[PDB]
């Protein structure tokens, strides 16, 4: 019945745990966060010279047989933080299941 | 055994300033608030979960260890709560504000006698916040009463000499009562022999529309196994099993 | 007669290799820097919240027999970079010889 | 079999702003240029050590592997040359101005006829700085010519399918030609099957009492094994061995 989902536990500072993005499934490590409502994973469309793009796990829409093209552009703001990019639809896996 | 939520929008970050981004060990952000605070009006992952019906009870579950060594880190259950997690019965609080999980908090009282949210106000539980949350003027005053020095962005520092001596600090919810003790709500931050208390309770002012708000963070929910429902619109509530 | 130091290269863009400081030696990565004439390295003496602190190797007087107290303030100002400490005394290996 | 190089005064660093200290994967800096620039006239590690009688040749010596994957991924000699790590003969030139290495540059000359530094110039051989640096006004010309477009903080990118085709840039330095090639002068930073191809050049104005100033950086260091003389205060050049 219920899916368990294994959290990793940083320092008490961050929970996190890793979904699946695509088909075949690309692995992400994820916030379930209860104080926000998107999902959003860095992209393989961002400057590789960025520290935040280089040291992060990407996202590759060709590499997704049940991608579909969104494109329509998006700005989050958070207590700690802000991005941007733009939306993206495909299969979300929980856990991962590469 | 998982669970595939199909054509899920999703953001792909192609910006990311700041050193949060750089800070932070995971790649994004699952966000599991309501539809109603999501940011280009896209349907979150749990309720397309919800709309698939790939759960038998629309709920979910956390459990947050407060041992960074302690294995696994934490769990979250998607279609229902894991018992062996939590000890008695769950308690639940009815949602007021259905964007943020928000729910009333009656008051925070400290031992020392000190009170604070005094005549009740409104409070979020948040998965994705490390800290007990609070307004700037009333968590300057809690922390004098804990004899805690200010840091730096609303965080605050103990010498750990004297976190066994401090007094507990009660959040009430649902008329009950949800005791803190000093090692509860303070963070033992260790590394090459040295250590640092730190307070788990920073001061921050969040302006309308979403506030003021105090958020119940991992200090509170690492305590307390939580329960979201989204069936019934309530937050549970269950001291977590430790060792 | 020539003593050999072996160096990692991070992209092209960061060699460094490593070295100790103090009895016995603690071993901490630097920049064989021609550009500059001091030495320094993080301190246990540094905020455990500062990202630049925590994530590098910290150097402890009080785990060392030969350190010797200097404590004169110092700044530093690279062309990508600024930071700011204190001086000590004390052996430095080459490699670290633990 | 070490150095021990004792009595050496070291920074304990307490303060480290910016992001440069968090993207380095380095603890420190060990510089190595004369005691002239010492910041609080503290004394050099090779100049300690020279003093501590610890080394026969009052030299030491660079090899940068130019693959991120081959290893090493370089060697510092200390007290000594690595002929392994070097084809043919040493070329030396004298040093200028005892405070960096610096050394006198004839000039730069594109394949293309380009010409920067076309009267002489001062340069200096720094292994701590990964590119070519060159004041902004002669680089931004250069990068017109390789065709490379403007990227942030004095940078540039060419891309990859253009790279093979460009012409070579050639560094006159004790009257000896020292040729780079496109492969030589173009770092391929790849990931994830992305490669993004950054010019070796940089446009930055080093201001008296220090510059102007070229920065003959890990860039030419990684192609011509570099020797630094501080018996005879000279610079030493020969190409570096490679597969
Ligand atoms: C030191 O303790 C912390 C303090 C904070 Br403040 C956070 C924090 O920002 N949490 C984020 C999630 C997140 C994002 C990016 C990085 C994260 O982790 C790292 C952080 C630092 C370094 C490395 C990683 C975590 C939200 O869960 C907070 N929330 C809801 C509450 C809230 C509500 C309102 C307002 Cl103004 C402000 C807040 Cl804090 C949000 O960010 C809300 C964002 N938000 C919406 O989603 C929304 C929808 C509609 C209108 C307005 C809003 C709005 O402001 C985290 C902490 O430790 C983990
Ligand atoms: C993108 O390419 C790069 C560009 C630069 Br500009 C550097 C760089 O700053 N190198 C430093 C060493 C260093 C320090 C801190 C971090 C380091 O590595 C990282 C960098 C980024 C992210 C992560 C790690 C490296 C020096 O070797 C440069 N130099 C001498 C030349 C020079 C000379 C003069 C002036 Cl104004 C400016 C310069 Cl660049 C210095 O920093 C000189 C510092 N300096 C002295 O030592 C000194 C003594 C007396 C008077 C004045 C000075 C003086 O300015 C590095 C690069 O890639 C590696
Ligand atoms: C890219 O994906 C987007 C979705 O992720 C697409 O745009 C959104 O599409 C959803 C439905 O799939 C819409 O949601 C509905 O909104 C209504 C009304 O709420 C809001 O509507 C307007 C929209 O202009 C908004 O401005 C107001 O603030 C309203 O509050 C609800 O009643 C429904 O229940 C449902 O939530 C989004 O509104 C819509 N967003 C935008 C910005 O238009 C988009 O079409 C996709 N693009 C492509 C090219 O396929
Ligand atoms: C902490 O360690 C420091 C050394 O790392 C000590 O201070 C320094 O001591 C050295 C010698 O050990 C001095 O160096 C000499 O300087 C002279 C003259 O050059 C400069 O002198 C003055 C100093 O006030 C300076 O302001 C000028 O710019 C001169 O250029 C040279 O001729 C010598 O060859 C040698 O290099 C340093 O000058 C001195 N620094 C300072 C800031 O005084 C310090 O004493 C130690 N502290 C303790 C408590 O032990
Ligand atoms: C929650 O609402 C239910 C009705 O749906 C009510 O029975 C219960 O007393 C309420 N509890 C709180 C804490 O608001
Ligand atoms: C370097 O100086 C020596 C004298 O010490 C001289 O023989 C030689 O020609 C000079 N070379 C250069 C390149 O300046």
């Amino acid at each position: 019945g219920p899916i368990p989902e294994v959290l990793k536990n940083y320092m008490d500072a961050q929970y996190y745990g890793e979904i699946g993005i695509g088909t075949p499934p690309q692995c992400f490590t994820v916030v379930f966060d209860t104080g926000s409502s998107n999902l959003w994973v860095p992209s393989i469309h961002c400057k590789l010279l960025d520290i935040a793009c280089w040291i992060h796990h990407k996202y590759n829409s060709d590499k997704s047989s049940t991608y579909v093209k969104n494109g329509t552009s998006f700005d989050i703001h958070y207590g700690s933080g802000s991005l941007s990019g733009y939306l993206s639809q495909d299969t979300v896996s929980v856990p991962c299941q590469s | 055994g998982g669970v595939k939520v199909e054509r899920q929008v999703f953001g792909e970050a192609t910006k990311q300033p700041g050193i949060t981004f750089i800070a932070a060990k995971f790649d994004g952000i699952l966000g599991m608030a309501y539809p109603r605070i999501s940011v280009n009006n896209v349907l979150p992952v749990f309720d397309n979960l919800m709309q698939q019906k790939l759960v038998d009870q629309n709920i979910f579950s956390f459990y947050l260890s407060r041992d960074p060594d302690a294995q696994p880190g934490g769990e979250l259950m998607l279609g229902g709560t894991d018992s062996k997690y939590y000890k008695g019965s769950l308690s639940y609080l009815n949602v007021t504000r259905k964007a943020y999980w928000q729910v009333h908090l009656d008051q925070v009282e400290v031992a020392s006698g000190l009170t604070l949210c005094k005549e009740g106000c409104e409070a979020i539980v948040d998965t994705g916040t490390s800290l007990m949350v609070g307004p700037v003027d009333e968590v300057r005053e809690l922390q004098k009463a804990i004899g805690a020095v200010p840091l730096i962005q609303g965080e605050y520092m103990i010498p750990c000499e004297k976190v066994s001596t401090l007094p507990a600090i009660t959040l009430k919810l649902g008329g009950k009562g949800y005791k803190l003790s000093p090692e509860d709500y303070t963070l033992k931050v260790s590394q090459a022999g040295k250590t640092l208390c730190l307070s788990g309770f920073m001061g921050m002012d969040i302006p309308p529309p979403s506030g003021p708000l105090w958020i119940l963070g991992d200090v509170f929910i690492g305590r307390y196994y939580t329960v979201f429902d989204r069936d019934n619109n309530r937050v549970g509530f269950a001291e977590a099993a430790r060792l």
